């Protein structure tokens, strides 16, 4: 046999491609949106203390 | 275009429409105040260049003078608006004020000139602004993160 042996966390065949999934391709999107917000509400709050 | 304004044809309806040299009140028209009116309409349409914004006037190239008998340029659209600022501002020249009417005449030609060159401009994102994964910037497109520059 060909000695190499792989590990899938979860894998599929949906178009003549295989496809691989993590545990964290899901949640970029909103992770990468709160950064934002707390990013964009610093400096506003920075801006104008008093 | 249709018969090609002048620059002395715009200051003669100046003249006209406020009854100062016509054939249809009295009679009479004078040889300054057209030298006169013509480089206030030169003034003007300098002037005009920051706030109404270029409208395609003709300057005259090197020195020499205005003149008259030059071509303005402008499309016959625009001709009452100009008129009507022109009079307006060479009023005083003569010691007379303005009626009512004629200032609403010319406020209703400027509102049409203004409704002409509108932009609106349209404000775009701002560059760490994430595209979802929607619409796939890995193939398709590519950089993730608005450009919002350009």
């Amino acid at each position: 046999h060909i000695p190499l042996i792989p590990v899938y966390g979860k894998r599929w065949f949906i178009d003549d491609i295989e496809r691989v999934e993590g545990h964290i391709a899901k949640a970029m999107d909103p992770q990468r949106l709160y950064n934002l917000q707390v990013s964009m509400l610093a400096d506003t709050a920075a801006q104008d203390p008093g | 275009m249709a018969t090609v304004l002048t620059k002395g044809e715009i200051v003669l309806f100046a003249l006209r429409k406020f009854a100062i040299a016509s054939n249809a009140s009295l009679t009479d028209v004078e040889p300054q105040s057209i030298e006169d009116g013509v480089n206030d309409l030169e003034d003007m349409m300098s002037e005009w260049m920051i706030n109404p914004g270029d409208i395609g006037y003709a300057f005259a190239t090197g020195d020499e003078q205005p003149l008259p008998d030059d071509e303005s340029g402008l499309p016959r659209k625009y001709k009452h608006a100009v008129g009507y600022q022109l009079l307006l501002r060479m009023l005083s020249d003569y010691s007379l004020e303005p009626t009512p009417q004629v200032l609403s005449n010319a406020q209703r030609s400027y509102d049409a000139l203004m409704t002409d060159t509108l932009v609106v401009p349209s404000m775009r994102r701002r560059g760490d602004f994430p595209v979802g994964q929607g619409n796939k910037y890995d193939v398709f497109t590519s950089d993730r993160y608005y450009p919002g520059d350009l």
